């Protein structure tokens, strides 16, 4: 569980760590190993970085995705027409 | 001098500003002392333009020089704020501590309490007048060593009256204050809910009676 | 001629009138009034105060056959300076739903009696149209650089209305709507605010299908009117010019000044409701003591 939790810290934390800096806060003693879960978790790691905006922007567009969209997004036209009908109730 | 007895020291300039003026000393400790008070209160209340048309609005307070230990000190320190002299400001500090508020009834209440404002005063006016400095720098300005100065800084940025942050790595320091629309908005709205909250109550009481 | 215009000012009772005209011709199925044209012109602003009927015959079969009494015309003018002596012919009134190419013809005969080309009003019968039920137009004769001969055509100018106070509270006063199509309290110009975006729409659909018309059914291409078009996209905005940032600033500003006007009125109203309750219990000893 804790590999997974430190996994979703290091997205706000970094956008950039060498392997070596990896394999550490992961807890991992072997090197194939940090490439295994990296695979896993969908970390874009190439030439030995990791590129954690690619992460942040998966998991924000995730969010937006589930509709609920048109008052998510919150319309700038939507907050006068509900101001106005307040008014005119 | 009652309003000088407790925290409220912008009652207390308004008021001892048209004592200086007029002055009335039966029953009413002695004129000398009347000017160490306005000059506490002087230093506190206002910043440097405001301060210097005060004691140039008071021709009396230089005319009387100083005559005593206490108005000396207060006096000396008065015109380092508003000339910008931080050279030999940081030392009358330490003289205002010893030869007026411990001494006098109504400061002895404001020694840790005078001590601690008075320095956010000196560091706020060069700070907004910067966009950055170097730490050293603004240490040798004041006298102090680039270590001891932090101390004193970082105490008074996050109760954020002074709006800034420090590099340790550059030594630079960053001034990130809004005085823009941002600034008048950030203010407009601690008030705003305050009359939410007021609405709150009261609209709730009136409705069950 | 006058080859200077810019506008047509209109009065309310030149449109009544043809309409009333047209019902006592009895006029219907191509078969429309068509009276004198009276006002001030020499003017850029065509001023239209009022209009008569002439009697007049139009051909069903043709309509570059017609009839005009050319005599009538001059006694009537007599009379129209016996009511105001500054009233003449500044054009023609149609009484049809649109334009016809037998008007050009028609427009030739007023030439020779306006000291200003003379002016196409087409008063609706059915009262059409999204804003007032006019269409105007005015005969220019020019060239054309298309490629194309010189024309004598009929150019679009605004309509717009000139209306004497005397008369405009006859209009009012006739009128028993609250008016729902002008201005008023927040609900009203809401209405009206709604309005404005769905005319933009029914005048935003004409020109995309008059665009498949140009190169499929093959209608002249007018390089004038294209030319205002192209003008249509250099004065359309582009999303992120730090002038378009700046209306999200704008609009915090203004929905602030709305956000401290609701809390005042939300204040002001909550003094009555503790008015009221004083009334009420005012109003306890009082039933109290009955």
């Amino acid at each position: 569980a804790i590999r997974d939790e430190i996994a979703k810290n290091t997205e706000l934390s970094y956008d950039f760590l060498p392997l070596s800096n990896i394999k550490a806060l992961l807890f991992f003693n072997n090197e194939k190993e940090t490439e295994k879960f990296a695979l896993e978790r969908n970390w874009p790691i190439v030439n030995s970085k990791v590129y954690f905006n690619n992460q942040s922007k998966e998991k924000a567009d995730y969010e937006d995705e589930m509709m609920h969209e048109e008052d998510q997004k919150t319309n700038i036209i939507e907050k006068a027409m509900d101001y106005a009908i307040s008014i005119e109730n | 001098i009652h309003c000088l007895a407790v925290r409220n020291f912008k009652e207390a300039a308004k008021l001892l500003v048209d004592s200086l003026a007029t002055f009335t000393s039966i029953e009413l400790t002695s004129y000398e002392s009347i000017a160490t008070y306005a000059s506490v209160t002087g230093l506190f209340t206002l910043e440097r333009t405001d301060l210097k048309s005060k004691v140039i609005d008071s021709p009396e307070l230089l005319s009387l020089i100083s005559t005593t230990a206490a108005l000396q000190s207060i006096s000396s320190l008065t015109i380092s704020l508003y000339a910008s002299d931080y050279a030999s400001y940081f030392p009358y500090l330490l003289e205002t501590y010893a030869n007026v508020l411990i001494p006098c009834k109504y400061l002895n209440r404001h020694a840790d309490f005078f001590v601690r404002e008075m320095r956010r005063k000196v560091y706020a006016q060069l700070l907004e007048s910067y966009k950055t400095l170097s730490l050293k720098s603004m240490a040798s300005a004041f006298g102090v060593s680039v270590a001891f100065l932090d101390n004193d800084l970082g105490k008074f940025i996050p109760n954020k009256q002074l709006n800034c942050v420090i590099d340790r790595v550059n030594g630079i320091v960053e001034t990130n204050r809004p005085d823009n629309k941002n600034a008048q908005y950030h203010l407009l709205v601690k008030q705003g809910d305050g009359l939410l909250t007021k609405l709150q109550k009261y609209g709730a009481a009136v409705r069950l009676t | 001629m006058s080859l200077q215009h810019e506008k047509v000012t209109i009065a309310p009772l030149v449109l009544l009138s043809a309409l009333d005209h047209y019902e006592r011709t009895q006029t219907k199925e191509n078969k429309r009034c068509v009276g004198v044209i009276l006002g001030d012109a020499n003017s850029s602003t065509i001023r239209v105060t009022n209009s008569f009927a002439l009697p007049f015959e139009e051909d069903e079969k043709n309509s570059d056959v017609w009839f005009l009494d050319h005599n009538y015309i001059e006694n009537m003018n007599e009379m129209c300076k016996k009511i105001n002596a500054k009233e003449k012919l500044i054009g023609w009134y149609h009484s049809g739903p649109k334009l016809r190419a037998s008007d050009l013809k028609i427009n030739e005969l007023f030439k020779k009696y306006t000291q200003n080309n003379p002016l196409l009003l087409i008063v609706d019968v059915k009262q059409q149209g999204v804003g007032l039920p006019t269409d105007a137009y005015v005969a220019i004769e020019q060239v054309k650089d298309d490629g194309t001969s010189t024309e004598k055509t009929f150019l679009h100018l605004p309509c717009t209305i000139e209306a004497e106070e005397a008369e405009e509270i006859g209009v009012e006063h006739l009128l028993r709507d609250v008016r729902d199509q002008a201005a008023g309290g927040l609900s009203i110009r809401l209405t009206n605010q709604l309005k404005s975006l769905k005319g933009l729409q029914s005048k935003l659909k004409d020109v995309v299908e008059y665009l498949d018309k140009v190169i499929n059914k093959e209608l002249p291409i007018n390089h004038t009117i294209l030319g205002k078009l192209q003008d249509v996209f250099n004065l359309l905005p582009n999303l992120g010019t730090p002038d378009d940032d700046e209306i999200d600033v704008e609009n915090h500003d203004r929905i602030n000044i709305s956000n401290n006007l609701q809390k005042a009125l939300t204040v002001k109203t909550n003094d009555e409701l503790m008015v009221i309750y004083i009334s009420n219990l005012v109003r306890s000893i009082i039933a109290f003591d009955d």
